[PDB]
């Protein structure tokens, strides 16, 4: 492509796109960590039966 | 972006400078007036870059 002097390029990263991926990732992290708690509670209650 | 607005602001200031100069020189005896002329810009896209 042809050159044009007196210009630079932007970073092609739009904040309106990229400031929702962190919200999605935080919700995914919390939904994954809920499983560790629901596993640990049943593992501790299936060993103090006797 | 802010770039089109900044370019429009920067273009409309030399147009005031060359009118202030014409106003100030309105009594010298061999003076010739001055006028600026603007033109748009366009990169490879179809939106502008200002003026």
């Amino acid at each position: 492509g042809k050159l044009t002097n007196g210009a630079l390029e932007a970073s092609n990263v739009d904040l309106s796109k990229e400031l929702v991926n962190m919200i999605v990732a935080q919700r995914n992290y919390q939904s994954n960590a809920q499983t560790i708690k629901t596993q640990d509670q049943i593992l501790n209650t299936l060993v103090n039966l006797r | 972006s802010f770039s089109q607005a900044v370019s429009g602001l920067n273009a409309a200031a030399t147009n005031l400078d060359v009118i202030g100069n014409n106003i100030a020189n309105s009594a010298t005896y061999g003076f010739k007036s001055g006028t600026a002329s603007f033109a748009d810009m366009f990169a490879g896209s179809k939106v502008g870059l200002g003026v």
